[PDB]
């Protein structure tokens, strides 16, 4: 069971990772910050890192207890 | 052996297949609101039209205003008594009418807003000039996302649809041409123009549904009309949740199978945005990609066509949708990044055209839909 | 009057009867 | 003529739219008067109590939070002050020749404590 | 305590016309192939001849005369269901247009006339009718039932309105129905 | 055998019958001597002739021809008068529709009120530019020469008040020169001071969008905690293994003589998801304190040999991969 | 309050604003006025955190709308009443008696009365009516039936049934019970219609509205698989037509194939072997494909249709025996016996 | 109602303890509404203390002050 919910998001992984880090925001989001900024606050955004092993490092954070299920559960979403 | 399950290609327009298209707006349609806590919003349609402009659609297309439909044109389909009491009926003048209210089903769940005979009117007219403009040839594809009410039946309003201006277009459509494939991909069953058009052959109604005890209950596999009109009432009956791979490899085979048996000289594309996934009503799963296939798919046979705009009560997700679709039948794929309209605040947290899909379950099984399709395809065969 | 609506109680023996009756009538004289 | 309207509804179809041993009357009574008197716990069911007085001080503050022990405190006092009116009542009834308390008994009863 | 022998093959046709009016929504064709006087005078003509007692024909032809009289006075009181009052209107307004009385024994059809035989000891019941009488008339449409029984296949037919349009019953439109039952 | 049912119908209960038993229903299907209309449907009844007799003005002959005026078809009729069954949706999507409910009511508000202020300075700078003495006389058609005749009647009668609104707008159609400057005015102060309220509505609609609206897209995450905690147990586990199980035997004596040896197949492409959710069990283990340390580090050691060995990774593979 | 201020010879002058402030603050659906912005009490959880450009192509438009009119079709082509009828016992639109508490639908009446045509005064029910009928005349009651039994000579017997329903308030008819009890299948619902075994136990909205979101009645929403499994039994519901049951793994829910019973015979029948896409929750009750027809067409080549019977109370049905065995026409209605 | 979740067996239950054999069917809804205008007066003053000392939360000891104001004192649960 693990190894396929693990399975299914290390397949999907490089497609994912390539639409993260290509996400080009619009322009007049930026000029008036209509954008979400807590998002990127709690550093949760996928950006800069693999998706699959930034999936990994949020689930041990979570495992630690140091990351709250409801901030995991937003940003795996 | 019918059904194939096959992954959601993108979309890619033809270059070969350049269509003259018509809009028709009228910039009225939007200042006209249902009630306070009523789903159904004709302020989706301005928002739709906002994002036409800002996306510099205008200049590929010509934009009209068509005249709004009198009386008399209205009861081309209805009755006079039912098109008497809509044009005189107000919020004020509602105890004077209360026979007629529980008779033509107009005071609950098909508001009286003061109004409705002008949006009614609107819509009707925008239908009508459309498929005018088709018979004249002045275009190939008439767009108008005033109407889509098709729900409204001859002496009764239902499912938020008073006026049924898709059968008035497609009356109109009849004079000048000989066969006129009607298809819905609305999430609910297109009773109303489908019960118009049940007897005859001239018209063959394509609904592609939910049928559960969905409303409008009406839309069993077993419709295929009756008379004449009997295998020309094609019914699809679909479960929740069925998302954009799903759909294709559904909706392509039956349309490609109409268009080469039932061989029509005009298509009506209901183009209905509570398909899409998030709807206040709607229960499919489909992507603005999904919801826009059926329209560019339908765009490739070349057959002149009227593109009419249904339902849709989460207004974001059908102006995108309807912005996506009439962009793709000037064959061109607009950008994923909205420009700045008027209605910007809409469409967060990203701005962005695409409508997400929900990661709902797509319960619409291969068998299930190879079964209706092979029922579908047999019932097809008496259509040459 | 209770004897218009009366239930015939059939056995299975008499139904296969019957359908192997009125099928090989129906049989032979289309044919 | 006068009319009136009941179905309150301008349209029909609203659904289909797209929008043995037995004691004699008072032995069991006496019987668990003696258990509810012997006894000393708590006789209003508490959730419905607390809930009592969530709608009730709303009025006076919103957003009031009540510490557990208060609402404790609150079905304390409540239930000792309905089973002192309720003595009272008892007796406001038996002075009139009978056994059964009746509403007028305890508007009485509130007068002479003065309650009123 | 009044009690009458109706066949359960009427009583079925009884309990079909309930289902066709209040659960499928069906009102009857008015006015009928076969109307009420219809029934009542050619039960006359048939059982007249049955037996040479002048007295019984006299008694006969009372019993039709007065279930003709009773069946005009009665069915807008309490003979049709709420679905049907809506025709029942409507015929009242027709008949009125043309400045003739409505008169339910050539309009209604013989379904009618059994609701009012099923209906009718609750009737006897209710008004100071002695013994005699009560027993004499409850005999009479007894066998005027069983009268019924013999010829039930012409005038309680099973025909689907969907079908032919010689059915007993119509469909009904959602205008008539939000009228009907909506009001 | 009655004449009752026709040859179809039974050839049709006899194929629901013994449909998979192809060879019998084959037997039957000719043993019997079938040769391969009004099919109406559930949903449509048909309408007697005196219904059909309604007038519609505008029809002429191919529109009579054309339409359908017989078979008609109703929600109540095809709910058994029962009703519908709505699809259920989140709180976060009913908060969602409540934000979008609120947005339409706003700009629904502005944009008429926007327009009326169009056709009023339109006509207010017609008026200006004219001297007074056919000033008293100059009226104003109904709809103002506006495509519309009822949305300034909207905006007025919101607006001001509700008796008062008739006579202003009477008032605007007889005697425009005085009523229209003031109504304009009006109009553009309620105009800004709703698009300011708007503005500072809109903050908090896109703020609350943010908060709601990913959650609200997520169906089957919401409830996946709970169905996980039901489903995920010994009991389901049993009953997938046994419900294959069952399904193999019932049809092994239909065909397939070669009966499978196995009822679930699983597939394991990569190895590298075996080290990652090894680092998630040490993680657990490190983090847990309902476990003693000998057990945490005898579950460690039972967790990289039963790895190691079960498959064909080695343990310096795991050692040096963890 | 003189809005327009008209000068001596009639010509306008001035006039003044009404009162805006008696509908300015007006609750819209935000809960507040438009007016007004949003309030600190539903900001607190809307925020993430609460402290205590004009390049528009949009105004375009209407220069580059051109109007169409090339349609083929332009130009021209006390007490208080009851709540509840008196005759039919349902709710709706009431005419109300005025000395006497019964509420009749306008529909209910003899003759019906239409709900524009009204009476001007005053309107009494028919036994109302016949109550100051009675009241008005001297004689009793019992002397007008008379007069009216000796009046009406021609017809003797029903002379006594014709006086009392003159009294009596028109009422909707309904079936006898001794039409009812002989055949117990029949149920009468809330409205007096009818109902029978074909008809479902109404749903409560405890179950329709008042469930959670995952679970809901439809059983499309979510992964359920315990609906494979009989409650009773325990053992798995094996679909007819496929023999399998579809139970699926929770890791591929897509391989589970939804499975219904039948409400007579209880026979589970997957959703796909049977063409369905609903579940009928409500309504009528869902039949299996493999139980024989109560109503039938056949062709004459008009036609021929057949019902089967109504079930008969046990008092009044007779179940016989044929001394014939074979070609005995029975009218499709049987019952089969065990073969000794 | 809320106040309707004050039920009437539970009226029963408080007339037993007060040794009351047989209740009015109308004294059930008469005991809620003086329930209610009682608590209504604790609470109140319960409240009065609560908004004095800028707590935002009611206390026991909060209610045993109000109480003690109004003239029925509680032991057991502070003060
Ligand atoms: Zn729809
Ligand atoms: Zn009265
Ligand atoms: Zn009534
Ligand atoms: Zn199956
Ligand atoms: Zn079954």
């Amino acid at each position: 069971t693990i190894y396929e919910r693990l399975l299914e998001i290390k397949q999907m992984n490089e497609r994912v990772t390539k639409e993260i880090n290509t996400r080009s925001t619009v322009t007049f989001a930026k000029d008036l910050d209509l954008l979400s900024s807590q998002l990127s606050e709690m550093g949760l955004d996928f950006v800069g890192e693999d998706a699959y092993k930034q999936v990994l490092r949020l689930s041990r954070r979570l495992i630690n207890g140091d990351l709250e299920h409801q901030w995991f559960e937003e940003s795996l979403r | 052996m019918v059904y194939e399950a096959t992954p959601f290609d993108p979309i890619t327009v033809k270059p070969s297949d350049k269509r003259r298209v018509a809009y028709f707006y009228d910039a009225d349609v939007g200042n006209y609101a249902y009630g306070a806590g009523h789903p159904m919003k004709p302020h989706r349609i301005r928002m739709a039209h906002s994002l036409i402009m800002n996306y510099g659609l205008y200049k590929k297309m010509e934009i009209y205003r068509a005249k709004p439909a009198t009386k008399q044109e209205m009861c081309q389909f209805h009755t006079d008594e039912y098109i008497d009491f809509l044009s005189r009926v107000t919020p004020d003048n509602l105890e004077m009418f209360k026979r007629e209210s529980v008779k033509f089903n107009v005071g609950d769940d098909c508001p009286v807003f003061d109004g409705l005979y002008e949006y009614c009117s609107i819509s009707g007219g925008g239908s009508m000039e459309g498929a005018a403009r088709l018979n004249r040839g002045k275009c190939d594809v008439a767009v108008n996302y005033a109407g889509g009410l098709h729900h409204a039946k001859k002496s009764e309003a239902s499912g938020f649809c008073y006026l049924n201006d898709i059968v008035l277009g497609i009356i109109e459509l009849l004079r000048y041409h000989p066969r006129v494939l009607y298809i819905d991909i609305d999430v609910h069953h297109g009773d109303g123009v489908e019960e118009a058009f049940y007897t005859t052959d001239r018209v063959m109604t394509c609904s592609f549904h939910k049928y559960g005890e969905f409303f409008p209950g009406t839309g069993e596999l077993r419709d295929i009309g009756v008379g004449a009109g009997k295998n020309y009432a094609v019914n699809v009956p679909l479960r929740d949740g069925i998302d954009d791979a799903t759909y294709r490899s559904v909706f392509e085979p039956v349309i490609k199978k109409i268009m080469e048996w039932y061989q029509p000289s005009a298509v009506v594309l209901q183009c209905g945005g509570d398909s899409l996934s998030g709807d206040r009503l709607g229960c499919f799963n489909l992507s603005m990609e999904g919801h826009a296939n059926c329209v560019n798919y339908v765009k490739s046979f070349g057959i002149p066509m009227m593109v009419v705009g249904g339902g849709g009560y989460t207004m974001r997700n059908v102006a995108r949708t309807w912005c996506f679709e009439t962009g793709l039948l000037n064959n061109v794929v607009l950008d994923k990044d909205l420009p700045y309209n008027e209605y910007y605040e809409y469409y967060g947290p990203d701005y962005k055209l695409s409508v997400r899909p929900s990661n709902m379950f797509n319960v619409n099984t291969p068998e299930y839909l190879d079964k209706v399709m092979t029922n579908i395809f047999a019932n097809l065969e008496n259509t040459k | 009057f209770n004897q218009d609506f009366k239930i015939t109680q059939i056995d299975e023996n008499s139904i296969k009867y019957d359908f192997f009756d009125k099928i090989y009538k129906s049989k032979m004289v289309q044919k | 003529a006068r009319t009136k309207q009941t179905a309150r509804k301008s349209t029909g179809g609203k659904a289909p739219r797209k929008q043995p041993h037995r004691y004699r009357p008072g032995t069991v009574a006496l019987r668990e008067i003696r258990r509810y008197q012997k006894s000393t716990e708590l006789l209003i069911r508490k959730l419905p109590f607390q809930r009592l007085v969530r709608e009730i001080a709303q009025d006076f503050k919103t957003d009031l939070r009540f510490q557990s022990s208060a609402v404790m405190a609150l079905q304390e006092a409540s239930e000792a002050y309905l089973v002192a009116l309720f003595e009272d009542t008892n007796l406001a009834a038996i002075h009139a020749k009978r056994v059964t308390i009746m509403p007028k008994d305890i508007q009485l009863a509130r007068r002479i404590r003065g309650e009123r | 305590k009044i009690s009458l022998q109706i066949p359960i093959k009427l009583k079925s046709v009884l309990v079909d016309d309930w289902e066709y009016v209040t659960k499928d929504k069906k009102i009857c064709r008015l006015p009928a192939d076969v109307t009420v006087e219809m029934v009542l005078n050619k039960y006359e003509h048939e059982v007249s001849q049955e037996l040479e007692s002048p007295g019984s024909q006299s008694q006969l032809s009372e019993y039709c005369a007065g279930l003709k009289l009773y069946f005009d006075k009665c069915l807008g009181n309490m003979l049709l269901y709420r679905l049907e009052r809506l025709q029942y209107d409507e015929l009242l307004k027709k008949s009125s247009k043309d400045q003739k009385p409505l008169v339910p024994i050539r309009i209604y059809g013989a379904i009618h006339l059994l609701r009012l035989i099923s209906v009718l000891p609750e009737l006897i019941s209710s008004t100071t009718m002695d013994l005699q009488s009560c027993q004499l008339l409850i005999k009479q449409t007894e066998d005027f039932l069983v009268w019924l029984l013999m010829h039930v296949d012409e005038y309680f037919n099973d025909k689907d309105p969907n079908r032919s349009d010689d059915a007993l019953y119509v469909n009904t439109s959602s205008q008539y129905e939000g009228v009907a039952l909506g009001m | 055998s009655q004449d009752i049912l026709d040859l179809d119908d039974l050839v049709e209960k006899v194929d629901f019958y013994l449909g998979s038993n192809k060879e019998l229903f084959t037997w039957f299907k000719n043993f019997v001597g079938y040769q391969e209309c009004e099919a109406f449907g559930p949903s449509y009844k048909r309408l007697p002739k005196s219904d059909t007799f309604m007038p519609c003005s505008g029809r002429d002959d191919m529109c009579w021809e054309v339409l359908n005026d017989e078979w008609v078809g109703h929600p109540v009729w095809a709910s058994e008068d029962s009703g519908f069954i709505a699809h259920r949706k989140n709180q976060y999507e009913e908060t969602l529709f409540k934000i979008e409910e609120e947005r339409h009511e706003y700009d629904f508000y502005i944009e008429s009120n926007l327009r009326t202020i169009q056709c009023l300075e339109t006509i207010v700078n017609k008026i200006e530019n004219m001297t007074e003495n056919e000033k008293a006389n100059f009226k104003l058609p109904p709809g103002l020469g506006h495509t519309s005749m009822t949305i300034y009647k909207k905006v007025i009668r919101k607006v001001y008040d509700k008796e008062r609104g008739f006579e202003i707008i009477d008032a605007l159609h007889e005697h425009p020169a005085v009523t229209a400057p003031v109504v304009l005015k009006r109009l553009k102060q309620k105009d800004e001071e709703w698009r300011r309220a708007q503005r500072e509505w809109n903050k908090v609609w896109r703020e609350l969008e943010q908060k709601v609206f990913f959650k609200s897209l997520d169906h089957l995450g919401l409830t996946f905690k709970q169905a996980d905690k039901k489903l995920l147990t010994t009991k389901q586990l049993i009953s997938e293994i046994s419900s294959i199980k069952v399904d193999q035997t019932n049809k092994k004596i239909h065909w397939l003589t070669p009966k499978p040896k196995s009822q679930l197949d699983f597939d394991f492409p990569d190895k590298n998801i075996f080290y990652d959710i090894l680092c998630l069990a040490d993680t657990f283990i490190t983090h847990t304190t309902a476990y003693s340390n000998p057990d945490k580090e005898r579950l460690k050691d039972l967790l990289k040999y039963f790895i190691s060995l079960f498959f064909s990774i080695s343990f310096e593979k795991i050692e040096e991969s963890l | 309050k003189e809005l327009l201020e008209k000068d001596s010879k009639g010509n306008i002058i001035k006039l003044n604003e009404p009162s805006t402030i008696s509908e300015d603050s007006k609750v819209s659906v935000t809960g507040l006025p438009l007016n007004k912005g949003p309030s600190e009490k539903i900001k607190r959880e809307s925020l993430w955190n609460y402290r205590k450009r004009n390049d528009l192509k949009t105004f375009l438009t209407e220069n580059m709308t051109e109007e169409s009119n090339i349609r083929s079709t332009i130009g021209w082509n006390d007490f208080e009443n009851e709540d509840f009828c008196s005759a039919c016992n349902q709710s709706g639109s009431f005419l109300c008696c005025d000395t006497c508490p019964k509420s009749f639908h306008f529909l209910c009446l003899d003759p019906p009365i239409d709900p524009n045509n009204l009476p001007k005064g005053d309107w009494h029910c028919n036994e109302c009516k016949f109550k100051i009928f009675i009241n008005n005349s001297m004689a009793t009651l019992k002397k007008i039936e008379s007069n009216f039994i000796k009046q009406n000579n021609n017809v003797k017997i029903f002379a006594k049934l014709l006086f009392n329903i003159d009294s009596h308030n028109p009422k909707q008819f309904q079936l006898p019970n001794y039409i009812k009890e002989t055949f117990p299948a029949v149920k009468t619902g809330s409205r007096g219609q009818y109902s029978d075994e074909n008809d479902k136990i109404p749903l409560t909205d405890r179950q329709l509205f008042n469930t959670s979101y995952g679970q809901s009645i439809t059983k499309l929403d979510s992964y359920n698989p315990d609906t494979h499994i009989d409650s009773n039994s325990g053992k798995f519901l094996i679909c007819y037509k496929c023999n399998q049951t579809r139970l699926g793994s929770w890791s591929h829910p897509e391989n589970s194939r939804l499975i219904m019973t039948c409400d007579y015979c209880q026979t589970p029948w997957h959703l796909d072997c049977v063409p369905r896409a609903s579940f009928k929750n409500l309504g009528s009750k869902w039949k299996c494909p493999l139980h024989s027809p109560t109503k039938v067409y056949k062709k004459i080549h008009n036609y021929k249709v057949w019902k089967k019977q109504r079930l008969i109370n046990k008092k009044n049905q007779l179940y016989y025996e044929p001394l014939q065995k074979i070609g005995y026409q029975n009218n499709g209605n049987i019952q089969i016996i065990p073969t000794t | 109602d809320n106040i309707q979740g004050i039920t009437k067996p539970a009226i029963r239950r408080l007339a037993r303890r007060g040794g009351v054999k047989r209740i009015s069917g109308l004294i059930y809804e008469e005991t809620r509404g003086v329930l209610k205008v009682f608590l209504e007066n604790v609470i109140r003053d319960a409240v009065t203390y609560t908004e004095h000392a800028k707590r935002k939360t009611v206390t026991a000891m909060d209610v045993v002050y109000a109480l003690k104001r109004q003239g029925r004192t509680l032991y057991g649960f502070g003060g």
